[PDB]
């Protein structure tokens, strides 16, 4: 996160970071003990990715950590990187053995397809994560935050040459100098509600990072509610 | 009183009743405080809650 600030340990507990080819290179939000929603992008076949939830510094120990492997991987039916790579950019994670739930490892709360939008258009949602804190310069120890006001459509479709879906949306500042960015990716935007967030966008793409007239594109999750909830089901 | 103005004081979810009124309700993991407008945990850690005292 460019222009972010450093998250209190406990401040954002459904966040996760994504340990593959490289640690870190992917953010996640906690749907619940068994199950991860992440971006369609961040999964590579072929790679072994692992979870880690409870993360605050990503190179010293909280004691607070819990670490986990990916048995499924459920990347969204309509996602395919060789039509568009960043539409429905949405996944699921399932993880072999149940997470044990704290005041440091909990989920994040999904409404309803109608409460979801509703929340979203509240203007303002907590984006985080351990991607980089530099336009190009280098990735994050401490989690970082930042809260990102959303944008109009008409407005966004104005600022891009590349095709921003109705599966997307945009948030970010007009003049720059704040935003999500390379290694976020995955991670969360949420909505605070009385005290309860929930979960309205995955972070997901953007040209360049901070740049003014750029903003960033999360994926409308109200329009992934249903499947979320579908697939993610206890027993 | 209906769910159009100030989501019929339902913190979270608000749906209209057939008598002219509102029922409100919770996520998963909260219950309907005896407010029968807020919502309180019903489990030990609920979603979306920051429970590190900050
Ligand atoms: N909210 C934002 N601003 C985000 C940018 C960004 C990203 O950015 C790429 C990048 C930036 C900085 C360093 C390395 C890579 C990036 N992607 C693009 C781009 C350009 C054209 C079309 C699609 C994407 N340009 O930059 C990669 C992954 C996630 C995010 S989120
Ligand atoms: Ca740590």
């Amino acid at each position: 996160v460019v222009g972010g600030e450093d998250a209190k340990p406990g401040q954002f507990p459904w966040q996760v970071v994504l340990n593959g080819k490289v640690d870190a290179f992917c953010g996640g939000s906690i749907v619940n003990e068994k199950w991860i929603v992440t971006a369609a992008h961040c999964v590579e076949t072929g790679v072994k990715i692992t979870v880690v939830a409870g993360e605050h510094n990503i190179e010293e120990t909280e004691h607070t950590e819990q670490k986990r492997n990916v048995i499924r991987i459920i990347p969204h039916h309509n996602y395919n990187a060789a039509i568009n790579k960043y539409n429905h950019d949405i996944a699921l994670l399932e993880l072999d053995e149940p997470l044990v739930l704290n005041s440091y490892v909990t989920p994040i709360c999904i409404a309803d397809k109608e409460y979801t939008n509703i929340f979203l258009k509240f203007g303002s949602g907590y984006v985080s994560g351990w991607g980089r804190v530099f336009h190009k310069g280098r990735s994050a120890l401490v989690l970082q935050y930042l809260r990102v006001p959303l944008v109009d459509r008409a407005t966004c479709l104005r600022s891009t040459k590349f095709t921003i879906y109705n599966n997307m949306f945009c948030a970010g500042f007009h003049e720059g100098g704040r935003d999500s960015c390379q290694g976020d990716s995955g991670g969360p935007h949420v909505t605070e509600v009385e005290g309860t967030s929930f979960l309205t966008g995955i972070i997901s793409w953007g040209e360049e990072c901070a740049m003014k007239g750029k903003y960033g594109i999360y994926t409308k999750v109200s329009r992934y509610v249903n499947w979320i909830k579908e697939k993610t089901k206890l027993t | 009183m209906t769910c159009n103005i100030k989501n019929g004081r339902c913190e979270q979810f608000c749906k209209n009743s057939a008598d002219n009124k509102v029922v409100c309700s919770c996520t998963e993991g909260y219950r309907l405080a005896e407010n029968q407008k807020s919502c309180e945990p019903a489990v030990p850690f609920p979603c979306g809650r920051v429970s590190v005292s900050q």
